[PDB]
RNA sequence: UAACCGGAGAGGGAACCCACU
């Protein structure tokens, strides 16, 4: 154990073993349960980790590379599935990498876990410390493909805008944007932020109890003088009460 | 320890001597703004 | 005040229109990347048959290397010299870095005309794998593709392999920073 | 989790087409061609009409534990 | 936290009027007309009338910051002139102007409903 | 109780401020001794700091995400000595390279370089509505 | 709600903060009734070689008047801004994604044509 | 000194939007009547919200965003209504306000969607513009959970909310063959023709003009159904009229109050 | 006086008053929850 | 044959990790 490895092609002779026959099965996958482990079975793809990697020669494409032409080596024995699996969860919702910078990539992969968006679908039921939500996520208009297989068609983070290149007013002078008020009126961008709370009442040897309990000003001392007309008799405040902060 | 309590970098010396907490201190993000002169700053109402 | 106001009024922007260049000046570019391959697998060819005379207070590898590097660095110098030749004149790219304010002519040069030589620690990128910089490229060759040079430019867009390269320069660049702001902070300190 | 009502630029009517969106994609025309029968012309409108998301199917398929 | 609230654009409070009036002494003759939460929709429109007029020298229009709704318009006019007559002149003007484009309209609808053919 | 509210001279009061007031600001790292300098305070309806980018150019400082401290002295004299010290006209140049700091940010620069360029004809409504924004304009149109 | 100096982000690494937030009025228009919501940098691309979001920016345009989801995979190698300029003077606009742009406050043209489209932000 | 002589013609009448064309006229002029019908339109709207009783999975926030932003009827009650800050009477009365029910209790085992034909309006000139095609969904209910709230329409402008902009879209322009020249263009071949554009094939650019203005303004407005596309200009031109007049006024104090 | 209670997975209706356990009466279910207060909410659409 | 009383300071800390500059 430990060692890593990444599935590849596997081709013998100058042509390659996956087959028509094969992919057949595999678009008419959920009907023969045609595998990847049966295509492991079958022998066209196999795991390639460090070591062996090393030690063999690769073909980068079967349609550019492993085709007849000028000979590059003409000795090819493992080929890969598609370039753009070198990339991470990050770097595969990032667009055009080959045309982007390095730096700017490694900062938008930095700050796609800052990208906020609705991040599990039971939020209402999982009550965690704090969870953002948006009104209004939407897929991306141009992506990969493999945003859907990271299942980001459905659990999105963001809204696809009507965006400007210009200068308008001179408010924009260093990494700064301006927006429309009537949208932001209309729901874009809106969002909703959920800070949760918790408290372990505690039952000691009788030198010190903890109890949940409405305090009284007369009886309970030590008191911060603040409202307590929104907390119930038990001690809780009820769902759908407007409240501010420094208040019980 | 003592002997840890100051050689330390949050030590009485340097943490809490050359650089201590201080108060009448606000910090928050900005925004650019040309149409005020280059010597005032525009602060929120809130901080005021 | 009244800068800002003449902007309002005039807009400046970048675009497509601005980053594209021309068809004859883009053959000018393949011309002269192709004279400089064949130029270098030339040199590389001499240096197998063993006909490259090692320049005295060197090595001939080292020699070798500094020959490839001067042909790389004539070959990207006389491509930045073509394209800021041919800028048309109405380009903002053009307009800004005249202007001074961000940019400079060789990042004309990157984001138009071709990337280029990227270098890690001085020189050439090296051998990670078994005399190999990749799997994906054969066993002792010295390629200026298969050692680190871009033959794309950004409009062009690159392979996954010289995207690689050039995510070793950033990287390079980027813990440069890093170890750069840190050490200068602590020798500020000891100063003051 | 719900279309908008309105167009973030312009304000047209949304919220029926998304419903009509699915019943002409259910009838089996090219999406584009059937945003055009539905009648938004402009892409700021077809973008929204377009690739919006819906998450209420999997809310409602939750329980509801507030009863 | 601190989000003006939507009256603060065009609510006038108690304390402040419409208009304020200082008279300029970098040059004679030259006069200060601030207008309090309005904007370019009329500004626009009174520098457009004001250059039609050619009584006037110079002519200004300036909002003092985007996020206060105020602008101030400053105007100098040829000696012999007033531009407090000048600048009533030019806004009721602009009313008999924008009134005989309302009637236009209502008979060009009307000629619609009943057909231009 | 209002006889507490009554008030005579020389009584201190913790008071609000208004526009007009000397405030320092800063970023750390204080890199450079440019990087904290004093400003006239004003007030803005939205909740951030307002500020300048010929401020922005000495303090490193360029809008994303970056944050600024904001310290008040309490003292009159103290307020006096960095109103009359710290002030950034008293400080536009550097001692180190006997260079100016303040410099112009880079949109306002190109566009005075499209401005300055050979061949600009400016209409008179564009001139009218230009010359209200110099602050010491002497109030006299210029031969066109 | 969103205020000004809150953060957003591209899919490219310009973090922006919001500035200020005009009227529907007070911001600029194109020929259509198409108003914009972003106002970045021209400045800024060129420091970060943002090229992938001016691609970006113009493939969403073609795939949002063609009516399909664009795809964006980087080692596909077979699509190009030519192909997508096609595109373009297919449906009909500008070969290059430039546009006139209309003042909200004067009314008058911009002198310089404006660069406009549609792409992807997040708040952070 | 005076004013010109501008004119109006229409090209074409649609009850969604309209067409027209205006000439001899300040481009100054031409900018505010778009900003009028942008901004100061006054319509109906609904902006008082309470409710009783939600256990939707959407919040009630959300609810009561959606419901301002529903369309409404606003043909003519909303001149005949006065403003709910103006009004002097106790919360909202009937001359300054409109009163709506909404109750759903999703009872079956389908999910029933709410929409805004379920609105209970308590005038019948005013009520969602989708009823008098598929209805405008407010939220999509689960079996067993309900939604009661009552809710109250005023009348307001886009300078409060765009929920008071009525109108969908304007599409203002002028000078089809740039002959004012107030774009440049390096390559004006590769520019497409706009529609309105009357210049060759080939040239595809009018010549330049020493002297002239920009002239024969374009204009293509698009409301949201709430008003017809004319009673919103009338409107729009009217409120221009009463700004005007109440700027004179005020103005003519100041100067009696100066002298 | 006494609190009014939901269940959750009962989504059942229960009475609970101060210092007891909180079990469901007709199965014992440990996670509870509490009802909508009766106080009035309004919401500018804003 | 009885008469104006008023009450606000706070409570840990220490470590690790993450994020941002
Ligand atoms: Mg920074
Ligand atoms: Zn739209
Ligand atoms: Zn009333
Ligand atoms: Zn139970």
């Amino acid at each position: 154990a430990g060692r890593i490895c990444r599935p590849l092609l596997i081709v013998e002779k100058q042509k390659l073993l996956l087959k028509k026959r094969h992919i057949d099965q595999l678009k008419e996958r959920e009907y023969n349960n045609y595998s990847w482990q049966d295509l492991v079975a079958s022998g066209v793809v196999e795991y390639i980790d460090t070591l062996e990697e090393e030690t063999v020669m690769l073909a980068m494409t079967p349609d550019d590379l492993q085709e007849k032409e000028v000979a590059y080596c003409s000795t090819y024995t493992h080929c890969e599935i598609h370039p753009s699996m070198i990339l991470g969860v990050c770097a595969s919702i990032i667009p055009f990498p080959d045309h982007n910078q390095s730096p700017r990539n490694t900062y938008q992969s930095a700050m796609g876990k800052q990208a906020m968006g609705v991040y599990i679908t039971n939020f209402h039921v999982r009550m965690d410390t704090l969870a953002h939500v948006l009104y209004y996520p939407q897929k991306p208009l141009v992506t990969t493909r493999s945003m859907e297989y990271l299942r980001f068609r459905e659990l999105p983070a963001g809204i696809n805008s009507i965006v400007a290149i210009a200068s308008y007013t001179g408010y924009n002078q260093e990494d700064s944007v301006i927006m429309n008020r009537s949208a932001v009126d209309r729901g874009f961008f809106r969002s909703v932020f959920y800070r949760s709370y918790k408290e372990q009442e505690s039952k000691k040897g009788f030198d010190q109890e903890e109890v949940f309990e409405k305090p009284t000003r007369e009886t309970c001392q030590g008191m911060r003088h603040a409202i307590y007309d929104k907390l119930d008799d038990d001690g809780l405040i009820a769902p759908g009460v407007r409240v501010s902060g420094d208040d019980v | 320890s003592l002997k840890q309590r100051l050689k330390g970098k949050e030590g009485r010396v340097r943490g809490n001597l050359m650089g201590k907490r201080v108060d009448f201190s606000a910090r928050t993000v900005i925004t650019p703004d040309p149409n005020l002169s280059i010597d005032q700053v525009g602060v929120p109402r809130s901080i005021a | 005040t009244v800068i800002n106001n003449w902007l309002l009024i005039e807009g400046h922007t970048i675009g497509i229109g601005d980053s594209i260049a021309d068809s004859k000046t883009y053959q000018d570019i393949q011309n002269t990347i192709k004279k400089a391959k064949q130029d270098v697998i030339e040199v590389i060819e001499k240096a197998h048959n063993n006909e490259l005379e090692p320049t005295p207070g060197n090595t001939l590898r080292q020699t070798f290397e500094n020959q490839v590097n001067r042909i790389l660095n004539d070959a990207r110098d006389k491509t930045g010299s073509s394209a800021q030749k041919s800028l048309s004149e109405y380009n903002n790219f053009k307009s800004m870095v005249v202007s001074g304010a961000k940019g400079s002519k060789i990042n004309i040069s990157q984001v138009i005309a071709v990337v280029g030589q990227q270098n890690v620690e001085g020189k050439r990128i090296p051998f990670g794998f078994k005399h190999r910089t990749l799997p994906h490229f054969i066993k002792d060759d010295y390629g200026p593709e298969s050692r680190g040079f871009v033959e794309n430019s950004y409009l062009a867009g690159l392979t996954p392999t010289e995207f690689f390269f050039h995510a070793m320069g950033g990287r390079e660049g980027l813990i440069d920073t890093a170890v750069k702001t840190a050490e200068t902070g602590y020798i500020q300190r000891r100063l003051i | 989790m719900i279309i908008p009502v309105r167009c973030f630029t312009c304000g047209k009517i949304v919220g029926n087409k998304w419903e009509a969106y699915l019943g002409l994609l259910q009838a089996e025309y090219t999406e584009g061609d059937a945003l055009d029968a539905l009648g938004l012309k402009r892409y700021c409108c077809r973008r929204m009409l377009l690739a919006h998301v819906d998450l209420i199917e999997k809310l409602l398929n939750y329980a509801p534990l507030e009863k | 936290m601190n989000a003006p609230p939507a009256f603060e654009s065009f609510l006038l409070f108690e304390g402040e009027k419409k208009i304020t009036i200082n008279k300029d002494t970098k040059v004679p003759n030259a006069c200060l007309f601030t207008i309090n939460k309005e904007d370019h929709t009329l500004g626009n429109i009174i520098k457009s009338q004001l250059l039609k007029d050619p009584q006037v020298l110079f002519a200004g229009y300036k909002v003092p910051h985007p996020l206060e709704h105020k602008i101030i318009i400053r105007v100098q006019t040829t000696p012999d002139y007033s531009p407090q007559e000048a600048f009533t002149n030019a806004i009721t003007d602009l009313i008999s102007e924008l009134s005989l484009l309302e009637e236009r309209f209502r008979v060009a609808i009307k000629d619609k409903q009943e057909g231009i053919e | 109780k209002p006889s507490d509210l009554h008030l005579q001279t020389g009584y201190k009061v913790e008071r609000h401020m208004c526009d007009g007031d000397i405030v320092i600001f800063n970023r750390q790292p204080t890199l450079h001794k440019m990087s904290m300098m004093g400003h006239r305070v004003r007030i803005l309806p939205w909740s951030t700091f307002r500020l300048n980018l010929s401020v922005t150019t000495p303090y490193n400082a360029d809008f994303d995400g970056d944050e600024m401290n904001l310290h008040l002295p309490q003292s009159l004299e103290t307020r006096a000595e960095i109103q009359e010290l710290a002030m950034v006209p008293r400080m536009i140049v550097t001692p180190q390279s006997n260079r100016p700091v303040m410099g112009i940010v880079q949109d306002t620069l190109t566009a005075v370089r499209k401005f300055t360029k050979r061949d600009v004809f400016l209409e008179r409504g564009e001139v009218m509505n230009l010359l209200m924004f110099l602050s010491t304009w002497d109030g006299k149109v210029p031969q066109p | 709600i969103p205020q000004i100096g809150d953060k957003f982000a591209s899919r490219h690494g310009q973090k922006g903060t919001c500035g200020i937030q005009y009227r529907q009025e007070d911001m600029p228009f194109t020929c259509e009734g198409i108003t914009p919501d972003i106002i970045i940098n021209p400045h800024a691309i060129p420091s970060r070689m943002t090229i992938g979001h001016l691609i970006e920016c113009l493939q969403g345009k073609v795939s949002a008047n063609k009516g399909e989801i664009g795809d964006a995979t980087p080692f596909n190698d077979a699509v190009n801004v030519q192909k997508i300029s096609n595109l373009l003077s297919d449906y009909g606009y500008h070969l290059r994604g430039n546009e006139v742009l209309y003042n909200g406050f004067t009314g008058r043209k911009i002198t310089s044509q404006i660069f406009i489209g549609p792409t992807y932000y997040q708040r952070l | 000194p005076y004013a010109n002589q501008p004119t109006v013609r229409i090209t074409e009448l649609t009850d969604e939007n309209v067409k027209f064309i205006i000439e001899n006229t300040d481009l100054a002029v031409a900018n505010s009547i778009r900003r009028v019908f942008i901004a100061e339109v006054p319509i109906i709207a609904i902006d008082w919200v309470q409710i009783d009783a939600n256990s939707s999975v959407l919040h009630d926030e959300f609810i009561a965003h959606r419901l301002g932003l529903i369309p409404l009827t606003s043909d003519d009650i909303v001149d005949k209504l006065q403003y709910s800050r103006d009004c002097t009477c106790e919360e909202f009365c009937p001359e300054c306000s409109v009163e709506f029910t909404l109750d759903v209790r999703c009872n079956e085992d389908q999910t029933r969607h709410v929409t805004s034909r379920d609105l209970i309006s308590n005038s019948p000139r005013v009520i969602p513009v989708t009823s008098r095609q598929d209805d405008i969904l407010i939220v999509k209910l689960r079996k067993g959970q309900e939604l009661r709230l009552r809710a109250y329409a005023k009348k307001g402008f886009g300078k409060e909310h765009a929920k008071w902009n009525p109108t969908a879209g304007v599409a203002f322009e002028y000078d089809p063959d740039n002959a004012l020249r107030h774009t440049v263009y390096p390559k004006p071949e590769e520019w497409p023709k706009s529609e309105y554009s009357e210049l060759d094939e080939d040239e595809s650019q009018a010549p330049y003009d020493p002297n002239g203005k920009p002239e024969r303004f374009y204009y293509n407005v698009e409301s949201c159904g709430s008003l017809r596309p004319e009673t919103i200009v009338l409107s729009a031109l009217s409120g221009l009229k009463k700004k005007l007049s109440d700027l004179q006024t005020q103005l003519s104090h100041e100067i009696q109050s100066d002298v | 006086q006494p609190m009014i209670y939901i269940c959750g997975e009962c989504h059942t209706e229960n009475e609970i008053k101060s210092r007891d356990p909180i079990r469901c009466r007709e199965c014992g279910y440990r996670i509870m929850y509490k009802k909508r207060t009766k106080r009035l909410v309004v919401f500018d659409a804003r």
